[PDB]
RNA sequence: UGGAGAGUUUGAUCCUGGCUCAGGGUGAACGCUGGCGGCGUGCCUAAGACAUGCAAGUCGUGCGGGCCGCGGGGUUUUACUCCGUGGUCAGCGGCGGACGGGUGAGUAACGCGUGGGUGACCUACCCGGAAGAGGGGGACAACCCGGGGAAACUCGGGCUAAUCCCCCAUGUGGACCCGCCCCUUGGGGUGUGUCCAAAGGGCUUUGCCCGCUUCCGGAUGGGCCCGCGUCCCAUCAGCUAGUUGGUGGGGUAAUGGCCCACCAAGGCGACGACGGGUAGCCGGUCUGAGAGGAUGGCCGGCCACAGGGGCACUGAGACACGGGCCCCACUCCUACGGGAGGCAGCAGUUAGGAAUCUUCCGCAAUGGGCGCAAGCCUGACGGAGCGACGCCGCUUGGAGGAAGAAGCCCUUCGGGGUGUAAACUCCUGAACCCGGGACGAAACCCCCGACGAGGGGACUGACGGUACCGGGGUAAUAGCGCCGGCCAACUCCGUGCCAGCAGCCGCGGUAAUACGGAGGGCGCGAGCGUUACCCGGAUUCACUGGGCGUAAAGGG
């Protein structure tokens, strides 16, 4: 009774650009590891199957749409995937993305041709893409009988033996040897096969040339030991929808997808400071990370995750080092396809959900409750890439908004929340338009917040063309406190990133030595204001080279206001110049798109600057204004259908263009 | 937990000497031997006159320094001699006289008061019979205080049983150093305690 | 789901519909008696009465009426019953009234 | 057996007087630390809603059957399948589900408290006394057959038992109207008339045991009534028609406008009616020298309410928390024709919130319901769990050990400090190990007796292989606040009215014991601080214990 071998376990994800068939695939796997019949919705994050001798757990969600980040996400807890390709959408540009961004982590994968009924539909042109695009070596591992709507039966190489489909209901199938010709067409890919595999088991390479067959056991063994390397990528095929090449691609799971223990250990650190690997023995530590939170209304608060070591326990006491706080774990749970399988116990490499804990928000790390108080990697890195003005109507809204995040922030930490620190307006770090969009929508319903949404404001600045020198008197002569403060300065600009300089250029003394401090934070002050729209005019310096005083008037506040007077006018008088924000940026892309990339950048108010290759793409640097700059996003993955991304950073305030100096009188 | 960390400072601050130690503050050193004067940088300094408070504060500090006993428990116990019928000075000497731990010092099973503590903790100590740990223990009139037997021979316990082979114990306690045994005759008294303490500052000073 | 002490509600049913018969005979019966009995009806009338008067002492048994319950109904019946005979007709056969 | 004051209005003074602090307390929260154990304690907010499981049953010694495992088979063979006993399933009928457990929403009131009145009443079960248990009839489930239904169940025929119902009898004796007698609100008698009792089971079977019926008495628990006491607002001053009283009915266990009819105009109020706010009341709890002030969590008593609201049925008792009916709101199933519900029970989920626990073990004990018993039920209770939430005890070592290492800090550069502190040296040995190991449990039952006294015998531990006991046994967790004055505890460097502190007075504008760090010091120590709130200090609402010529205060 040990029902946990361990090396029986799959977990995997279902990833591929949208249209694909991810979903569709899951709740078909869902139905094959789970018919029986023996005489007796993707229902919350992960769930358990079995297929032959082997429990499956699976997380279809990936999407890849703009923001992946949680593709990304359960690519790190789960081992294996399957990288469902539209075999249909042949001149194929997304088939892509999806993979590049896998082996980005570190984790195997077979490949599916899904639609390989609907037209278009050549198996070929993908192999003739996979080493085309991303460029890996795939395996063809299936040969499909009737291409596209002559969809009957298919062949597997490596086990040269053929299987039909009578009809898409799933049912009447069968192993139906080879139909007359086709035979011939087999053979040399089952050559290739295991000439392939070759380059793995060197029994499997000398046994050819002498002129022996591998064994079906031997030959698998390559193929697997091959694929977990990341060096190779098997191909299978079927309409998911027909039920085709499903329950094929099952076994093409155990016999070729990684089990929890294949899998190189996760590192973590102990409270002190070093790094360590995590081993996948039920008795070590416990240590486990999470997932995802769920609400449910019949055992409320869920926390799908995935141990590594140790082996939490129903009814014990678990603690998250994270948020440093004592758990109490009563109930664990399994997520049949179908129903609630309340289990006692998650050992290492397993997965399922707690039910209790308060404080264990997502990425935690749960350890024994007096085990080495660890905390694992998770590190994930990201940010965001379009955002927008989100001003709450009446300060009414101002606040459903506040609670709006205060729990939106919790259940979705893939976004940030920030307070404009120069005009109250508050931004939405999003990943994607589709992102703050349907926030929006969730954001203004579940919550009835009914704020505006357009775009953000310019942090602008003030300054002038021309030196200039003007009076700062002040006098108030009736009968007492005299108030009698007078300056002269020297006004003159500095180079767009100057600053601020002021000279105490006085002679003998003619403006006292205990006022000079005050003078300036007048001036100093004065400076917020601009004379043209009243934005902190800068870059440049002052010369405070006159002005006198009186021995009873003057005060050390009388003088902050002449001075606030000589400049509240030298600059409104040395022709001022709105300054706007010149950013930096940096779009890689595909000299394929490269050529438009830089023209709509052009026309973008913006000037080149650059392009020093890199990998096989190429990179763009130049700089832009914050105002031709807004929603950038949506146009560049236009510019490159979704092969294009860039970065961002300040660098200097400029000029407007004259037309744009009456434009902001507003 | 009973103190613990330097002591013949305290010895020292409260400037009347004391014999938390034992043994060595008896030699030419019991710390203000050769510094009578208060710890910290400055200490050997000019002291300003003390505040009416500052007076009773340290006459109880000196009387719980003596028997080396947290606050708490020491307040406890005045508050106890307080309710008590009978002069609420004397009284609180009374306990604090009758504590197993201290009983056992003024036997002579220990040199120190530190040192009785951990006798009576690690069962070396009986009580007409039955083995005590307690040290807060309150001994009445007319118990034994012994050496249990798996200890009795152990260098400690004879070295100091040893140095009682003449001296004198409290008018309120007899000894009889074979045996190792200790009656508790009566409550000590007043004078038989000769301590440089004032109780009645202390009391004025639980009165504020 | 359910508790078996539904038994008791359906005998509460029982009972209520039993004891609710005798209730209200009584009380039709204590009034064609007192009716008569006024009306001059003076034996007949006591007749009747005698008979009322049975089966209330006759319903105390059970938990019907009880205590004073049925006392108390008859101090008044052949209390008015009495006080209506003395409307000139001089109680005449040895009904339930005492001479 | 009990009473402490201080800082701040001035140039200085004295007085008045406000503000402020030191003390105690808490169902607590929050911060930084956090090792053990014992006994307590843990939704104070949404009386918001709630998935799941369990929290009330039990008698075959009340009765007839269905189904199953045994006897002997009824008859001559299976047949009309009977019988006696031990499982069972519901149906009958009997008690118990009105106690126990939860909660404070409502309520300012005979609700509560206290002391009384019932010539105005009730009380299943339990004691003691008296007399009975005589005849007969009779239905309804269960069961069979038939019909409606998705379901929940339901309708129609026809059997049949009983401690179920019903009639007649005898009525010790009790109930009624009338009359007389004592008495004195309807209390005892007494005569005529009238009306009413009942049930049967088990055995060892003319004798017990358990029941039944009536009546008198005890005991326990209650209903109703009354005197006194029971918060803030007069910028709430007048309130009242079943209203206040009466006669006669009805109603009740019983008084009474508690209800109705009909008469009479009365009932209440500055001694504060009526209205508004708030609140469950008490024993007690905290504080206080006391008087007094606050307060009512856990435990005990009373009340009230069980989603909001209304209502009766049964019954000794209820207007019933896991009973019922209806309205409304919400939850669920639906064959959408209609059904199923009520965690303020234990545990837990969600929401709310600064915040409050395990969907745990045991009926071993105590206690409760049913039974002649064996025994069954018992989230009541007895324990375990998590939480420094509180309190109490205990440890992180003890004795030696330098005119005194190092490092670090101050320095008049001689040196001073940290400091016997460390080191080092011995010695005891928390933790942790083998081993042993409870008290709580002695009855109910059984046998002698006489199923009485008394005597003897057996089965009974959740916590727990825990506490504790003997043997072995390693030097083995410290923090937090403060250091200008009140207030114990001071130096150096940063800093330059900045940054910051701050209970009050005030500190900070180049030497700051008041900011930030360091060394050092004080307090207390598995704690130490902060924030709420209450008493004290506050004779600052003064009864104890104050005042008004000018301080606030004499009314023209
Ligand atoms: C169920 C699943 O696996 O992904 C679903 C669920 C999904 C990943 C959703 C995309 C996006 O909202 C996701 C975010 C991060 C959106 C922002 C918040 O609300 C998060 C709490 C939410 C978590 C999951 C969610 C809600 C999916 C989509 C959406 C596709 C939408 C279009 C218009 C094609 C998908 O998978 O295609
Ligand atoms: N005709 C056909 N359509 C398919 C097949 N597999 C997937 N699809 C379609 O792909 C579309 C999106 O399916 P889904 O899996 O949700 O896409 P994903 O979530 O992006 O993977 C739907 O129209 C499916 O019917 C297939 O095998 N045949
Ligand atoms: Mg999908
Ligand atoms: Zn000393």
């Amino acid at each position: 009774k040990v029902e946990y071998d361990l090396k029986r376990l799959r977990n995997i994800g279902i990833a591929a650009h949208i249209d694909a068939g991810k979903t569709t695939t899951t709740e078909r796997i869902l139905y094959y590891t789970g018919r029986i019949h023996k005489i007796g919705t993707i229902t919350a994050a992960v769930t358990t199957c079995f297929w032959k001798d082997h429990r499956i757990n699976i997380i279809d969600t990936p999407g890849h749409v703009d923001f992946t980040i949680e593709v990304e996400r359960s690519m790190r807890v789960l081992d294996g995937a399957i990288v469902v390709f539209d075999s249909s959408q042949g001149v194929e540009p997304q088939s892509e993305t999806v993979w590049r961004q896998a082996e980005k982590y570190k984790v195997p994968r077979i490949a599916f041709a899904n639609k390989m009924d609907k037209t278009g539909a050549d198996l070929w042109l993908v192999i003739r893409t996979m080493q085309e695009r991303l460029g890996a070596r795939p395996v063809v591992m299936q040969l499909p009988i009737g291409r596209e709507d002559t969809f009957s039966g298919i062949i597997d190489v490596l086990r040269m033996k053929a299987y039909t489909y009578g009809n898409d209901l799933g049912t009447d199938i069968r192993e139906i040897p080879i139909p007359e010709e086709y035979l011939d067409q087999a053979r040399e890919y089952h050559e290739k096969l295991v000439e392939v595999a070759a380059d793995f088991d060197e029994n499997i390479m000398l046994k050819y040339l002498e002129g022996e067959e591998p064994t079906e056991e031997e030959l698998v063994a390559a193929i697997r030991k091959g694929t977990i390397d990341l060096k190779i990528t098997p191909v299978f095929l079927g309409s998911a929808l027909k039920n085709k090449g499903v329950q094929l691609l099952l076994d093409a799971v155990v016999d070729y997808l990684p089990s929890p223990l294949d899998i190189p250990p996760i590192k973590g650190t102990t409270p002190e400071g070093e790094v360590v690997e995590i081993h996948p023995d039920p008795n070590g530590p416990l240590a486990a990370l999470a997932f995802k939170i769920m609400a449910d209304p019949y055992v409320g608060r869920l926390t799908f995750i995935r141990v590594y070591s140790g082996t939490l326990t129903s009814g014990s006491y678990v603690y998250n080092t994270t948020k440093g706080r004592k758990e109490r774990v009563a109930r664990l749970l399994r997520m049949h396809a179908n129903h609630r399988e309340e289990v006692e116990e998650l050992k290492a490499g397993d997965l399922g959900a707690v039910v209790g804990l308060k404080e264990t928000i997502t990425g935690d790390t749960l350890v024994g409750e007096d085990a080495p108080r660890v905390i694992l990697e998770s590190i994930e890195v990201p940010e965001p890439v379009i955002d927008v003005a989100i001003e709450p109507k009446t300060k009414a809204d101002q606040e459903k908004l506040s609670q709006a995040l205060a729990r939106l922030a919790e259940e979705d930490p893939t976004f940030r929340v920030s307070t404009h620190p120069e005009t109250g307006q508050t931004i939405i770090s999003g990943m994607g338009e589709l992102h703050l969009e349907i926030i929006v929508d969730r954001l203004k319903r579940e919550f009835k917040v009914d704020a505006n949404v357009g775009k953000p404001q310019v942090a602008y600045r003030e300054t002038i063309t021309k030196p200039v020198d003007v009076e700062g008197k002040f006098i108030r002569q009736t009968g007492g406190r005299g108030q009698y403060g007078h300056v002269k300065i020297k006004v003159e600009p500095l180079p767009r990133g100057s600053g601020f300089e002021f000279v105490n250029a006085i002679v003998g003394g003619v403006i006292p030595k205990e006022y000079i401090p005050a003078v300036q934070k007048g001036i100093e002050e004065a400076m917020q204001s601009g004379p043209l729209i009243g934005f902190p005019v800068v870059d440049i310096k002052v010369t405070l080279y006159d002005g006198s005083y009186h021995e009873v008037d003057s005060s050390e506040m009388a003088f902050k206001i002449a001075g606030s007077m000589a400049i509240k006018e030298a600059v409104q008088k040395g022709d001022p110049v709105i300054l706007e924000p010149i950013m930096r940026v940096e779009v890689t892309t595909p000299e394929e798109y490269m050529g438009d990339v830089i023209g709509d950048l052009n026309a973008r108010r913006g000037q080149i600057l650059g392009m020093e290759p890199r990998g096989n793409a190429q990179v763009i640097r130049a700089f832009v204004p914050l105002a031709e700059m807004f929603g950038y996003a949506t146009d560049l993955r236009s510019k490159t259908q979704g092969r294009g991304s860039f970065v961002m950073f300040f660098d200097h305030y400029q000029e407007v263009p004259k037309q744009v100096q009456e434009k902001l009188i507003k | 937990g009973r103190y613990i960390g330097p002591v013949c400072r305290l010895c020292r601050r409260e400037g009347v000497k004391l014999y938390l130690k034992g043994e060595r503050c008896y030699s030419p050193k019991c710390a203000m031997e050769r510094r009578p004067y208060p710890p910290g940088q400055h200490g050997q300094k000019r002291a300003r006159r003390p505040s009416d408070y500052a007076v009773r504060l340290r006459e109880k500090q000196k009387l719980r320094r003596i028997y080396g006993i947290s606050e708490r428990q020491f307040r406890n116990l005045f508050e106890e001699a307080s309710k008590k019928k009978g002069v609420t000075g004397s009284v609180f000497l009374g306990l604090l006289e009758s504590r197993l731990d201290n009983v056992v010092y003024r036997l002579g099973f220990a040199v120190s008061r530190r040192q009785a503590r951990q006798l009576v903790r690690h069962g070396h100590i009986t009580v007409n019979g039955r083995r005590v740990d307690l040290p807060s223990y309150r001994v009445r009139p007319g118990d034994e205080i012994a050496v249990a037997e798996k200890s009795r021979n152990l260098e400690l316990i004879r070295q100091n049983l040893e140095a009682m082979k003449g001296r004198k114990v409290g008018p309120w306690l007899s000894l009889d150093v074979e045996g190792m045994k200790g009656k508790f005759l009566r409550l000590p008294d007043r004078e038989d305690l000769a301590l440089p303490v004032n109780e009645q500052l202390v009391i004025e000073f639980y009165s504020r | 789901r359910n508790l078996s002490a539904l038994k008791r509600h359906r005998q509460s049913l029982k009972r209520r519909l039993r004891n609710k018969a005798k209730k209200s005979a009584i009380k039709t019966l204590s009034k064609k008696a007192i009716q008569l009995a006024q009306e001059g009806k003076a034996e007949e009338a006591l007749k009747i009465m005698r008979k009322a008067e049975s089966l209330i002492d006759k319903a105390a048994k059970g938990s019907t009426l009880h205590k004073n319950a049925a006392a108390r109904r008859k101090s008044r019946l052949m209390r008015k019953v009495r006080q209506l005979l003395e409307a000139a007709g001089a109680p005449l056969i040895g009904g339930g009234l005492s001479a």
